[PDB]
RNA sequence: UUAAUUGGAUUCAACGCCGGGAACCUCACCGGGGGCGACGGCAGGAUGAAGGCCAGGCUGAAGGUCUUGCCGGACGCGCCGAG
């Protein structure tokens, strides 16, 4: 299984189960916006502190272009190893393709843990 | 399109307070009451017969 | 010279013989002079309707009536005697409306 | 999301911003004009 | 030729929408004054962009109020009477009168065996 | 008679009666247009509106309808029980 085009690093399991843990508590005690289009438009608009992203999504073009808007923005970005996880996290029954935490709420020092993991990552 | 227009005369305007007809509403210093609906109320509003 | 004048409307006569006679003793009390309570012409509303509910049978009429009465009190300028008019018990169908004329 | 092209790490969108509301509201590309259907507005070309 | 109070119907073309309805009987002249609706007003721009072309729609019409003015004339609206749009066309004689007119709704009534 | 003149009322006790005022409204008639159908289950969902929206055509007109494409950033098509 090679991993989709867009993908720029590989995360261990613990950090993607962290990063999945973040997405919880952020939707518990704070605020992620799910689904791709609303990730994009934060990220855009500059209020997302972290990127979750699917890595099993069949068409890639969906999550092809997250990547290099996160590194253009400064946005960290990490990755999941199943959309189902990142809709089971976001608390939502279909497959959450991507997730953009707004308010980490109580998983900030967890995301400032995730981004200085996802920021070695790309090193 | 589902608002009424606004209808400050005619039968539309004005409607019973309690059964809410538009038909014959009595309107002497403010009552707007269907004359049916007068009839059972006027003792409680303190009218008697003489 | 400073006058206060009091219009007293209600429907009930007794309350307002009662609120009336409750100022005319506070008055001879106060010792000031108090204009004895002028009866106004008591007004009648009165409201003719169909008994029939329906159209049918013979035409019939109610005529529904009140007659609300007001008396008008006129009383002297002493802060004393016109101190003691918010403290009178006041019947609920009874409306007390008090102005100043010069 | 379509509407997020990426080249040399910057992103080109397919369609203008529409400046009544700033950001986040995507407005039509008719060619002639550039038509603002959150409101009606119409910035022809 | 046609004359409406003095003038004809191409004289009537150049007068101006006041002086126009300084011909036209209180009733319509106030009418105007008071200001066409909103719809009538759609009804005129219609009209209008059909008298230039651009408006090849057949032309259909509810505002049975809507006054016939001399720049109507000519042309063939269809006017609801109710159930369907009658047809009717702009002579230069309806200068001064009401659409509704010319509407017709309540059909003959005729006689037969008492019941 | 009418597409329709919405219905009730039949002598005493139906016929300026319900209608106690019909241009809209009243309205229940007729013609045409438009929107729905609470709340549950089946299925979908959000991958984005269900609702509005320019330029038009239809549409009396009404993003109602469709060409066009946006939002809107949030869950509501369709069938069954039942409203």
């Amino acid at each position: 299984m090679a991993k989709p085009s867009y993908v720029k690093f590989e995360v261990p399991k613990e950090l993607a189960e962290k990063a999945l843990q973040a997405v919880e508590i952020a939707r518990d005690t704070g605020k992620i916006r799910k689904g791709t289009n609303e990730t994009t438009k934060a990220v855009e608009r500059g209020q997302a502190k972290l990127v979750i992203i699917a890595e099993d999504v069949d068409p890639e073009e969906i999550v092809a272009h997250l990547p290099p808007l996160c590194e253009e923005k400064e946005i960290p970005y990490i990755y999941v190893p199943s959309k189902k996880e990142l809709g089971a996290a976001a608390g939502i029954e279909v497959a959450a393709a991507s997730v953009a935490i707004i308010e980490p709420g109580k998983a900030r020092d967890l995301v400032e843990e995730i981004a200085m993991k996802v920021k070695e990552l790309m090193k | 399109y589902n608002k009424r227009k606004p209808r400050k005369f005619g039968k539309g305007a004005r409607r019973c307070i309690r059964c809410g007809q538009y038909g014959p509403i009595i309107r002497i210093q403010g009552l707007m009451l269907c004359r049916h609906c007068f009839r059972e109320v006027a003792p409680k509003l303190g009218f008697r017969k003489y | 010279m400073q006058k206060a004048r009091i219009k007293i409307a209600s429907t009930n006569v007794r309350s307002l013989d009662e609120v009336a006679n409750q100022i005319k003793q506070i008055a001879e009390r106060t010792g000031v002079r108090m204009s004895g309570p002028i009866p106004l012409p008591t007004k009648r509303i009165r409201i003719t309707t169909r008994k029939s509910p329906d159209g049918e049978g013979s035409a019939t009429f109610d005529r529904w009536e009140l007659r609300v009465h007001k008396r008008l009190i006129d009383i002297e300028a002493d802060e004393r005697a016109m101190r003691q008019i918010m403290r009178i018990r006041v019947p609920e169908d009874v409306t007390i409306e008090i102005e100043l004329i010069s | 999301w379509k509407l997020y092209e990426i080249k040399d790490g910057k992103v080109i969108r397919k369609n203008k911003f529409c400046p009544r509301c700033g950001p986040g509201v995507f407005m039509a590309d008719h060619g002639d004009r550039w038509a603002c259907g959150k409101c009606g507005y119409t910035e022809w070309k | 030729e046609f004359r409406y109070r003095g003038y004809t119907l191409e004289q009537l073309m150049n007068m101006s929408l006041e002086e126009l309805a300084r011909l036209f009987p209180a009733r319509q002249r106030r009418s105007l004054k008071r200001g066409l609706t909103p719809e009538q007003k759609k009804l005129l721009r219609k009209i209008r962009l059909a008298k230039k072309g651009k408006y090849k729609k057949p032309i259909r019409t509810h505002c049975r109020d809507m006054i016939i003015l001399p720049e109507m004339v000519g042309l063939t609206i269809y006017v609801h009477n109710g159930k369907e749009f009658v047809p009717v066309e702009i002579k230069p004689e309806m200068i001064g009168h009401y659409l509704g007119e010319f509407a017709p709704t309540r059909k003959k009534v005729e006689h037969g065996a008492p019941g």
